């Protein structure tokens, strides 16, 4: 079973084996058994660590139930894949991904003094094609200031920097005006409706470019693995794939008592049973008890 | 779906668009008579407007019975649809069995006949490896783990370049 | 002359070939809805597989296909969301009845496609008299459950709801849409309540309208309560429990109504306790504590545990700005009861974190001896979208279900908490909000 | 034996989920 | 068909490193 | 002495900090204090005696926690 801080994550997830374990947990609840008390302790580092290591347990069954739109025609298959990834993110506890990476910039640059510290300590969480375009404008404003541009906002030099960072930002293709006015909010919602429309149509364009870029990478990686695979004769392919499968089976059989090796061999028995069920009735597929 | 649906016998479909199955409704104010024509069988049913509202109560909740996963089935599907692209241009190789005769032998130069025989064996090697279709089920299992490690991030699964650029501009151009 | 298994085998051998066109799979889906064949699933799966498999789509085949996917109630997010390609690409080529059906069916499955919802909302607001009011309620349902907070279509909808009488189905769908949007626009709700006069032709419309006026927390009309207590056999457990939740949140004391609604679901929950999601079990526990409708003895303690599981689930998935709000409000609470220096504040806020009796963890819970007060934070998701900026009915439900546990809940909304510029100001705001509801502390 | 279930088959098989659960169960009692 | 199970968390948000579409098809046409 | 903090001290924070830093003189000495503000501490306190330092600030606590988490995941 669980330690009951796992099981509060698995209530809203619609994955399969989380649902089966949580239905057995609710069945044990029905027969006069009590819930365990949530430990109201484990200060913020343990809270973020356990959150990070228990959101993996909801994204990782959730990724493998998401079918890629590899080589499909149009745009809307990528929108299916990216909407299903957004739904997986909302079921694993993460927020809307824009505000999630904005939260990460708030976590990384809480205590930065100058804009050069901002472009240093957040280099990995932003594109380098944009980070170089910001470091050049940082040097350009740094030459006229002849001092580091401090991270306040009251500065005139920071305003001259931001007026060209907005310029390179709209030069990249994202309209910075609608994004700043959306996340900065307005009072009357009828005047904010159009800026929410513009932010969302950019944001839909943006996450489709994200998911389609990952799909282009998977397309090229599968094409490269196949183009290296079709150069081999079948003797090398057969002995190679049988040896690699037997090596991973021996590696997952060297571990005993651990849960992951036991579940590994259990799912190996599942795929052997699936081959037997497709062999018994090739017109209907697998036998599913209804 | 949501817990409530708001459709049924109101702006409903009236006819069929195919001849493979024919559908004729007789929708009255209280009930409806759907006499559907389908092959050699035929059914004439009776549903009311509040009888279709009892449809979406217990939801269907479809799922995909897969061999390994739905992700790995999709990558294996793409590998098979690439092997079709390769196989279609092994379908346009010229026949050489029309030139296996001994009349083309002794008119042929020895080096060029040897290179023709090695070319034919090279075609047989290509065609034997491009139709090893049982190897794709493991060939896609090397594309999966880097992809699964790229969706298992510390921030969000579907996060990437341009959304991080938009939030970087939104983070920078605000007042500090 | 009428034989259903032969025609089911016909439709199974209909779309088991290789090259099914759009019309064949569309009419196969419509023909499966018109026979009510929810009992059989693999034939439905063949229909959905061939529906996602075909590439050509004209207007009427896609409209009939998504109508059948909606009315049959199949949820398969991949094949429904892959219909949005032709749904976008045929958008001026769709008639307004087709446009309302397609946008409603893609909204019902939660297809996150902002292009389709923008290019449907502009077609609504640019041609409004072209659309019947039921068509506007369908587009509002679709754009509301599709995750778009669009207000222009909501006001153009409320205009037509103000001008012309609509069916109770249309008003019920539109109220459900505005309850998903969280508007609580009274100037439209008072119009849309006036379609529940002749009695609704269904029970699902009355149930979703009751949950709509529960989540907006307006009032029970005593017509929809009568139409619900007089028609509560035609509701699923997820529909009837949601109706009882909306009925208790709208402040109903009609115990025969809640008894007739729990008579649906207590044999259902006693049949399979694990079929329903724990959100609806917590909603059942809310409806069973607010109206006081009693349940069987193995159901009451079990859903009492389920509410604790749901509260801790919403706590662990706190949206990290609400957690900032809980930190700030608990700081203001620890200041208002006396802690001026910051380690005193930290120790008090770290000691304000007791557990409820049902196992759940309370964020700000003070005990002055024998009475207990609770400070609650209503961040942004439980607010409305209109300029009064009031909380929704879920936090009033939480206040009522904690006030049954011996607590005196003081609600601190974040629309008012975020105006104050200093911590003495927020301390006086939280102390006035506590001292209004539990003045003895 | 044959015809297992439906919910036994919707499980994505060779996902991780259990290396991570084992890492968490041998991490958090060792880091508290 | 089975994969090595990796449990590691990608910290960097980067472009996904598209590979080069290889020269197998031009080789087979050659 | 020299005490470093993220914010200026409150007057009760000062007396708790004085009691916690007078534990670290190995005599009957009446050591004085000197407050300084460095923002790269995230709360806590650093006692700079110029002979012995104690880094109880949470910048080094979160750094040491990240190093301990990284030292377990390469072993497990």
């Amino acid at each position: 079973a669980v330690s009951k801080k796992e099981v509060l994550y698995f209530l809203s997830s619609k994955d399969a084996e989380s649902s089966t374990a949580v239905k057995s947990y609710l069945k044990s609840l029905y027969a006069g058994a009590q819930v365990e008390a949530t430990e109201t302790d484990a200060s913020e580092l343990i809270a973020q660590l356990e959150k990070k290591y228990l959101s993996a347990q909801v994204v990782e069954p959730g990724v493998h139930n998401i079918a890629l739109p590899l080589g499909e025609s149009g745009s809307a298959p990528v929108k299916r894949y990216a909407a299903e990834l957004f739904n997986l993110g909302a079921q694993a506890g993460f927020e809307c991904p824009f505000i999630e990476v904005s939260k990460k910039f708030g976590q990384e640059t809480a205590t930065s003094e100058t804009v050069k510290d901002v472009l240093n300590k957040t280099k990995s969480y932003v594109s380098a094609d944009y980070n170089a375009a910001l470091n050049e404008v940082l040097s350009s404003v740094e030459a006229e200031i002849n001092g580091p541009v401090l991270f306040d906002g009251k500065t005139e030099g920071f305003k001259k920097f931001a007026a060209k960072a907005k310029a390179v930002a709209v030069s990249r293709g994202l309209p910075a005006d609608t994004i700043l006015a959306y996340c900065a909010g307005s009072a009357n919602e009828d005047a904010a409706d159009k800026v929410s429309k513009e932010f969302f149509t950019w944001f839909e364009s943006a996450y489709t470019a994200d998911a389609a870029a990952e799909v282009k990478a998977i397309e090229a990686e599968a094409a490269s693995i196949l183009d290296r695979h079709l150069a081999k004769p079948v003797a090398q392919i057969r002995k190679e794939q049988a040896s690699a499968y037997a090596s991973l089976l021996k590696r997952a059989e060297t571990a005993k008592g651990a849960k992951w090796a036991e579940k590994y061999l259990e799912d190996v028995k599942a795929v052997q049973w699936f081959d037997a069920s497709v062999a018994e009735a090739p017109a209907s597929g697998p036998k599913v008890a209804a | 779906l949501t817990t409530f649906t708001f459709s049924g016998l109101q702006d409903a479909p009236v006819a069929a668009l195919s001849g493979s199955i024919k559908l004729n409704v007789a929708a009255k104010a209280g009930k409806a008579e759907v006499t559907v024509a389908a092959g050699a069988a035929k059914a004439a049913t009776q549903v009311s407007a509040a009888a279709l509202r009892k449809l979406s109560g217990s939801k269907i909740s479809l799922a995909e019975v897969a061999r390994i996963s739905v992700l790995h089935s999709s990558i294996q599907n793409y590998l098979l649809s690439l092997s079709n692209e390769r196989y279609q241009l092994l379908s346009q190789w010229p026949d050489f069995t029309t030139m296996y005769g001994k009349d083309f032998y002794y008119r042929a130069h020895p080096e060029d006949l040897k290179k023709f025989y090695d070319a034919a064996d090279e075609y047989y090697k290509l065609y034997e490896t491009v139709t090893e279709f049982d190897s794709l089920s493991a060939l896609a299992s090397q594309v999966v783990p880097n992809y699964a490690a790229r969706r298992r991030s510390t921030v969000h699964p579907a996060i990437g370049s341009t959304v991080a650029d938009g939030a970087f501009t939104n983070f920078l151009l605000s007042k500090q | 002359e009428n034989d259903v298994p032969a025609i089911l085998k016909e439709i199974d051998s209909l779309v088991s070939r290789e090259a099914v066109s759009a019309k064949e799979v569309s009419d196969a889906a419509v023909a499966l809805t018109y026979l009510q064949v929810k009992a059989n699933r693999r034939l439905w799966g063949k229909v959905l597989e061939k529906a996602g498999a075909a590439q050509d789509y004209d207007a009427a085949s896609l409209t009939n296909l998504l109508w059948a996917i909606n009315t049959g109630g199949v949820e398969h997010f991949k094949t429904v969301a892959e219909l949005a390609g032709p749904a976008v690409s045929l958008l001026p080529s769709l008639s307004p009845v087709q446009l309302s059906i397609v946008v409603e069916a893609l909204g019902g499955a939660g297809v996150k496609n902002y292009e389709l919802y923008n290019k449907a909302s502009a077609v609504v607001v640019s041609k409004i008299g072209e659309f019947k009011p039921a068509e506007i309620a369908r587009v509002l349902y679709g754009v509301a459950f599709g995750g778009v907070n669009d207000v222009a279509l909501a006001k153009a909808a409320g205009k037509v709801f103000a001008s012309t009488e609509v069916d109770s189905r249309t008003a019920a769908q539109a109220l459900y849409a505005l309850a998903k949007l969280g508007r609580a626009d009274k100037a439209t709700v008072d119009a849309l309540l006036k379609s529940f006069k002749k009695g609704t032709e269904s029970a699902s419309d009355a149930a979703a309208a009751s949950f709509a006026l529960g989540s907006l927390s307006f009032k029970a009309e005593k017509a929809i309560v009568d139409a619900l207590k007089a028609s509560a056999g035609d509701l699923a457990p997820a529909q009837a429990v949601e109706a009882a939740y909306g009925l208790a949140l709208s402040g109903a004391t009609d115990a025969e109504a809640f008894k007739a609604l729990f008579g649906v679901v207590a044999p259902a929950i006693e049949k399979a306790p694990d079929a329903l999601e724990v959100s609806s079990l917590a909603q059942l526990h809310v409806a069973s504590t607010i109206s006081g409708a009693k349940l069987p003895a193995a159901v009451g303690s079990f859903v009492a545990k389920a509410f604790g599981l749901a509260a801790d689930a919403a706590r662990l998935k706190r949206s990290s700005a609400e957690s900032a709000l809980v930190a700030d409000v608990a700081a203001a609470t620890a200041v208002a009861f006396g802690a001026q220096y910051r380690p005193e504040v930290a120790s008090a806020v770290a000691s304000y974190v007791k557990t409820a009796p049902d196992g759940s963890v309370l964020d700000i819970a003070i005990t002055k001896g024998d009475a207990k007060v609770l400070v609650q934070a209503v961040p942004s998701s439980l607010l409305t979208s209109t300029t009064p900026a009031k909380p929704l009915g879920h936090v009033a439900a939480y206040s009522k279900v904690r006030e049954a546990q011996g607590y005196a809940v003081a609600v601190v909304p974040a629309n008012e908490f975020e105006a104050l510029p200093d911590q003495k100001a927020k301390a006086q705001y939280v102390l006035a909000a506590i001292k209004k509801v539990a003045p003895s502390f | 034996a044959d015809a297992k279930a439906l919910d036994e088959l919707r499980k994505p098989k060779f996902s991780s989920k259990y290396l991570i659960q084992h890492v968490s169960q041998k991490l958090i009692p060792a880091v508290k | 068909y089975l994969a090595p199970l990796r449990s590691d968390f990608t910290e960097e948000i980067t472009a996904p490193k598209v590979a080069s579409a290889s020269n197998l098809v031009n080789e087979w046409n050659n | 002495c020299t005490v470093i903090t993220a914010e200026p001290l409150d007057k009760l924070e000062r007396v708790e900090l004085t009691k916690k830093a007078e534990k670290f003189v190995d005599a009957g000495f009446k050591l004085v204090m000197q407050e300084k503000i460095d923002k790269k501490l995230l709360g806590g306190f650093v006692i700079e005696f110029s002979d012995r330092r104690v880094d109880m600030s949470t910048a080094k606590k979160v750094e040491e926690f990240n190093n301990f988490v990284n030292k377990l995941v390469l072993s497990i």
